[PDB]
């Protein structure tokens, strides 16, 4: 009852102190693959893994 | 050759240059979607493009 509890709480704090540690490492801003304005830019994600680059041209130069 | 009026104020509207986008369709919300050829083809749409 207790046992599990404290495994819950050392892989939380774990996983947090990571965290802070990533968030210091890298910086998302900072991001050679990320170009161009943010405003601009846009998000796509659930893509079929088979999208071809051009099928995803022909879908959102529309 | 660009045109000029007068009422005084005048006005000079001159033209600089086009450009020309891919065939694009809207519907009523107002997305544009790529025409397949056939696309057209079936819908009874022109295969234009917006300049």
């Amino acid at each position: 009852e207790e046992r599990m509890e404290r495994k819950r709480r050392e892989k939380i704090e774990r996983r947090q102190q990571e965290v802070e540690t990533e968030l210091k490492m890298w910086d998302p801003h900072n991001d050679p693959n990320a170009q161009g304005d943010a405003f601009k830019t846009l998000f796509v994600a659930r893509v079929n893994y088979d999208t071809t680059e051009s099928k995803l041209r022909r879908e959102f130069e529309v | 050759p660009p045109i000029d009026l007068q009422a005084p104020p005048r006005y000079l509207l001159k033209f600089e240059q086009i450009y020309l986008s891919k065939p694009t369709h809207w519907e009523r919300d107002g997305a544009p979607s790529p025409m397949m050829p056939n696309e057209a083809r079936l819908r009874n749409l022109t295969y234009s493009a917006p300049l």
